């Protein structure tokens, strides 16, 4: 009767502006387990960040129209290994030394900028991409290098992954090592008349073609930093799941403004579908 | 004819009977409905104890919730203000962090050098080895002028300068066998034959290699390898010499400032080198830093902590926020109900009026009793004289 109808007018009425308890309800049912994964991760991490500490580059803008896309980022923080290539972190780590918290920019005048104008708290070497000049090792040198030392020779710059944006500074940091299985290896490569570059032995010492020999007593910082790199990423992408979720959430409360008034005239609406059926109760 | 006595009695006893109990229905007709009038009466009474009880729900609810309200917005302006307090403390804890790692980095950058050299030295003592000279920072002289210049563009006078390829990897051996440390070796013999000439120097600016006095050339090529065109600038006349003049600098700002060939430019802070060349320091003491690793610390778990407290001030304020619409519901279904049961009350003291007037109606009305009352000593009469 006029009990069904008087509600159902009301309640389809809720449709056409777009409120649903039913969704609201199962947002906050995520929300919450995102805002409660983010602060776990996080919250998980923290030892990490502890030794991962030269990884942050803090500069105060210097100029309101400074373009700050023109500073890519610390090195360490800019290519990463693959899985398969974990056992030469090691050596990556030692080609790279400090070069490994160089921070990139995109043309020399940025970097002088932030030098003087940006309050550098700590001293920083800044690698600018458009200034920046290394021979690289060439296609017959490390084609020499192979057939000198099979299966046990490789061009650090092949061992790693970053984007052609920023190619000119990796190639820069690992474009003219060879990373080799052992200090026989080394030696053999290094000192050798039409092959002379540097050499990284996996264990971690250095045969540069100018009378330099590094080594002694020494899984280290260059593996916490892909870690850290991971876990860094994994967490903003929750930050962006979530923000996702609550911007769909915070504007399904718009449409249960709406409610302030129908859903305020609807509930004493819905009261009645049982005030008529008392009194249909016989006599 | 002739009917019997005893058989004769039980056909006047039946008709005794017939109205006795036809007097007895109208006397349960009769309480039946007086009954009614008193069941409502009871109902009527339950329907008012119940409403006094809803009416007395909503208002516990209505203050448990009204109350819950001003603990809301007072817990969120605590949350709002205690979540602006962790966020210092974790800008602060990070600064701390930082430094903890410089001055830890440093005092392992001297322990190694301080840990090499006395074990190096004390290897060619026994003999064990030749052609270990040492430091190259010590195996030439420069004018004070210059020793942070110096210290800051060639940190490789910290390098050990040694002739045997082989008598490098003889010392690397030692360190390891007994972990000592690490070290770099300029060796000698594979060491390129350089131009210790003078060069011509744009702007006039002179050369860190020049500025230096080796105590033997035997190591005159060595210094060459280290620096090299390596000119030493003030106050950054060196973005435009450096960077490009015709050929290419690497030169040093006389205060500590760094442009390398490769297009490098390194600035610093608040900290220059200073002590690679002859010519209290800046060092930090193992327990001075010990008592820095130590506070660092603290100021990691007063985070740890003051995060977790933050943490279940959020999960406190997210209970308050599923009790505001859940309290609101049952407040609103009391009232809504409420509004029910006084509905039921005002059609029940409807049905006790109409009930009591059906009883004082066959109370006021005493025909059919006094009918039946009469025809029913008559009987018990006629039974009686007949």
């Amino acid at each position: 009767k006029q009990c069904q109808e008087t509600c159902d007018k009301l309640r389809a009425r809720l449709v056409e502006y777009g409120f649903d308890p039913s969704r609201i309800k199962d947002l906050k049912q995520r929300e919450d387990k995102l805002k409660s994964h983010y602060y776990q991760t996080c919250k998980n991490s923290e030892y990490l960040k502890r030794r991962v500490t030269n990884l942050e580059f803090n500069y105060t803008k210097p100029y309101p129209n400074f373009e700050a896309s023109f500073v890519h980022g610390v090195v360490g923080q800019l290519f990463q290994i693959d899985n398969d290539n974990i056992r030469y972190a090691t050596a990556l780590q030692t080609c790279a030394g400090g070069r490994l918290f160089n921070v990139v920019v995109q043309d020399s005048q940025t970097a002088t900028q932030l030098l003087e104008r940006g309050r550098l708290r700590k001293r920083v070497t800044i690698i600018p991409l458009d200034k920046i000049y290394t021979r690289p090792i060439s296609s017959q040198v490390l084609d020499l290098a192979k057939k000198i030392a099979p299966g046990k020779v490789e061009l650090a710059i092949n061992l790693i992954r970053f984007d052609e944006s920023i190619t000119k500074a990796m190639e820069f940091i690992f474009g003219n090592s060879l990373i080799c299985e052992d200090p026989e290896t080394a030696k053999k490569i290094t000192f050798h008349p039409k092959i002379r570059a540097r050499s990284i032995t996996l264990q971690g010492d250095v045969y540069d073609p100018e009378g330099t020999l590094s080594g002694g007593s020494r899984e280290s910082l260059l593996v916490d930093i892909q870690k850290y790199n991971q876990i860094q990423k994994q967490i903003e992408t929750i930050q962006a799941d979530l923000n996702h979720v609550t911007e769909e959430l915070q504007t399904q409360y718009a449409t249960s403004q709406k409610t302030k008034t129908i859903q305020s005239d609807l509930n004493l609406s819905l009261h009645k579908l049982d005030l008529a059926k008392r009194n249909l109760d016989a006599n | 004819e002739l009917e019997p006595w005893d058989l004769q009695l039980q056909e006047k006893e039946s008709q005794i009977q017939l109205a006795e109990s036809e007097l007895s229905l109208l006397e349960e007709t009769q309480a039946k409905l007086k009954k009614n009038v008193e069941t409502l009466e009871e109902k009527i009474l339950a329907k008012k104890t119940h409403k006094q009880e809803l009416q007395d729900l909503i208002l516990d609810l209505k203050k448990k919730l009204n109350s819950l309200k001003d603990e809301r917005s007072q817990g969120e302006k605590n949350f709002t203000s205690a979540h602006l307090k962790l966020k210092e403390m974790q800008k602060v804890l990070n600064a701390h962090r930082q430094r903890a790692m410089e001055a830890r980095s440093s005092l392992s950058k001297a322990q190694n050098k301080s840990k090499v050299l006395t074990a190096l030295s004390r290897l060619q003592k026994s003999g064990r080895i030749n052609g270990f000279h040492g430091r190259l920072g010590d195996l030439g002289v420069i004018d004070d002028s210059f020793d942070v210049a110096i210290s800051t563009a060639c940190p490789r006078l910290d390098d050990v300068v040694v002739d045997t390829v082989e008598c490098a990897q003889h010392c690397i051996d030692y360190l390891r066998k007994n972990k000592l440390g690490y070290a770099r070796f300029i060796l000698l013999d594979r060491l390129r034959q350089f131009n210790l000439q003078p060069i011509s120097t744009p702007e006039n600016v002179p050369r860190l290699f020049d500025l230096v006095k080796p105590k033997n050339p035997k190591f005159s090529n060595a210094f060459y390898s280290v620096l090299r065109d390596t000119l030493v600038a003030q106050n950054l006349k060196q973005a435009n010499n450096v960077a490009y003049g015709k050929k290419r600098f690497r030169v040093v700002t006389v205060d500590g400032k760094l442009i390398d060939i490769s297009g490098t430019m390194s600035g610093g802070g608040n900290h220059v080198a200073k002590g690679l060349m002859k010519l209290k320091v800046d060092d930090y003491t193992p327990e001075e830093v010990d008592k820095i690793e130590r506070e660092l610390s603290e100021r990691e778990n007063n985070f740890r902590v003051a995060s977790d407290t933050v943490h279940e001030m959020e999960e406190e304020l997210k209970k308050l926020r599923d009790h505001e619409p859940d309290l609101e519901s049952q407040i609103s279904k009391a009232e809504m109900e409420a509004d029910s049961l006084a509905s039921e009350l005002t059609l029940a003291e409807q049905q006790v009026k109409e009930a009591e007037m059906a009883y004082v109606k066959a109370v006021s009305d005493k025909a059919q009793l006094n009918v039946v009352m009469k025809n029913l000593e008559r009987l018990r009469g006629e039974y009686n004289d007949l």
